[PDB]
């Protein structure tokens, strides 16, 4: 968003009984233009954690 | 430091059905099996049913076997006892605590019972609720006895119990004494609570009963005076 | 002298344990005879007795 990439962070809780799944990602950049561009900060990182 | 938490004590008519609700805290209830034990006024103990969470087993009481049922709910840490169709004897104390008697074992036998929750209070009674009457108690005489003068009030025919009295919204703390409420040949029943202050302030400082019944939502204060 | 393996530290928040929003990933490394063990660490290392 504008010119800056804030560390992500956030929650979800499984207050429901039944198991959740979730379907994630992580984008992989052609280039460091790319990168950089898209993702601001060069080195890209995703922590999924339960 | 495992804790309980079970349902609001609730009150239905026969026939009606309730629903005791126990949390827990610490080792998860997956873990842990559970059972349920009534508690009539009195009477002794008695146990009904026996569910196992992560087992999801179940086995009841040949007494009132299809009248009560096991939930859990694995997701909330929270145990589930149904009980439809209840009948006017029924109504007692109702309690769940740990059992050890989980996977492989299934039985409950091996397993002693550990932390019982503080308990619901469930009650089975025809008689409807009711407005609780308010009226004042103050010395046929002055009591001029030992001590003071005791003056207060009485709530009669109100149900279901109990309604808080607060002497001048807490004004009046000392002396004070409530006695337990009696259940009526009629089905309703009826506390008192007297105070003890200085026969000299009998006309100095007067004294108001806060009778609030949150069954009735009445809310009756009175004046008690010579 | 057999096997290789490196690992990298994942700085992040995560759900809260205990009262640490940390973890400790286990990894063990079996040393036939004669072979021998070597640890090369830049930090974030959990080295056993
Ligand atoms: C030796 O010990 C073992 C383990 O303690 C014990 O095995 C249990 O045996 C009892 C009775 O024999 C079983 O209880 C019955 O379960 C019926 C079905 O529900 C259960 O089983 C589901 C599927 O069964 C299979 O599960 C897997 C394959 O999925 C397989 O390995 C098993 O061998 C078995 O064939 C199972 O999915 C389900 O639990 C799931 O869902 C819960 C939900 O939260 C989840 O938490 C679990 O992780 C799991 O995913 C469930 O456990 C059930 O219909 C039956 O009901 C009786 O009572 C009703 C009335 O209430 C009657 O109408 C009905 O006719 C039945 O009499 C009963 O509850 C139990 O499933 C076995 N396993 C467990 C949970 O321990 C052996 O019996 C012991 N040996 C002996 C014989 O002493
Ligand atoms: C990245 O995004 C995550 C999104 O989750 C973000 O949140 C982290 O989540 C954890 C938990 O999910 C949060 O931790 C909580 O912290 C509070 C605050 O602690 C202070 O205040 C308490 C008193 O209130 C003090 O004792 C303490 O010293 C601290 O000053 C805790 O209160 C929380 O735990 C209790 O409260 C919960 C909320 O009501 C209860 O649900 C829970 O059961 C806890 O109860 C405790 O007391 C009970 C007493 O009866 C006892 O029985 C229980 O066993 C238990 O001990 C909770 O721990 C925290 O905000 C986040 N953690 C981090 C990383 O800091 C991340 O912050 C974010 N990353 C960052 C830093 O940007």
């Amino acid at each position: 968003s504008g010119s800056t990439y804030p560390v992500l962070n956030v929650t979800m809780p499984n207050n429901d009984n039944f198991d959740k799944l979730y379907i994630w990602g992580v984008h992989h950049p052609s280039t460091n233009q790319e990168q950089t561009s898209l993702y601001v900060q060069a080195s890209g990182r995703v922590t999924v954690s339960t | 430091q495992v804790q309980l938490v079970q349902s609001g004590a609730e009150v239905k008519k026969p026939g009606a059905s309730v629903t005791v609700s126990c949390q827990v805290s610490g080792y998860t209830l997956t873990s842990y099996g559970l059972s349920w034990v009534r508690q009539a006024p009195g009477q002794g103990l008695e146990w009904v049913g026996w569910i196992n969470t992560y087992d999801g087993q179940t086995k009841y009481v040949k007494k009132f076997q299809g009248r009560v049922t096991m939930t859990t709910h694995t997701g909330t840490n929270t145990a589930y006892m149904e009980m439809k169709s209840l009948r006017s004897d029924d109504t007692a104390v109702y309690y769940c605590a740990r059992v050890e008697g989980v996977r492989g074992v299934m039985g409950f036998h091996y397993y002693p019972m550990d932390v019982w929750g503080q308990g619901t209070m469930v009650t089975v009674s025809s008689a409807s609720t009711k407005g609780p009457s308010v009226f004042p108690l103050a010395p046929s005489s002055k009591s001029t006895s030992g001590g003071t003068a005791a003056l207060g009030c009485l709530v009669k025919d109100y149900f279901p119990e109990p309604v808080t009295v607060s002497w001048n919204s807490g004004a009046l703390t000392s002396g004070v004494h409530t006695f337990p409420a009696v259940l009526q040949s009629s089905g309703l029943y009826s506390l008192s609570s007297v105070v003890t202050v200085p026969s000299s302030s009998l006309g100095t400082q007067t004294y108001i009963c806060n009778v609030n019944h949150k069954p009735s939502n009445t809310k009756v204060d009175k004046k008690v005076e010579p | 002298r057999r096997s290789q393996q490196t690992i990298i530290p994942n700085i992040g928040s995560r759900p809260w344990v205990r009262g640490l929003s940390s973890r400790i990933s286990i990894y063990w490394t079996i040393v036939k005879p004669g072979d021998v063990l070597v640890i090369n660490s830049n930090g974030n290392l959990i080295a056993p007795r």
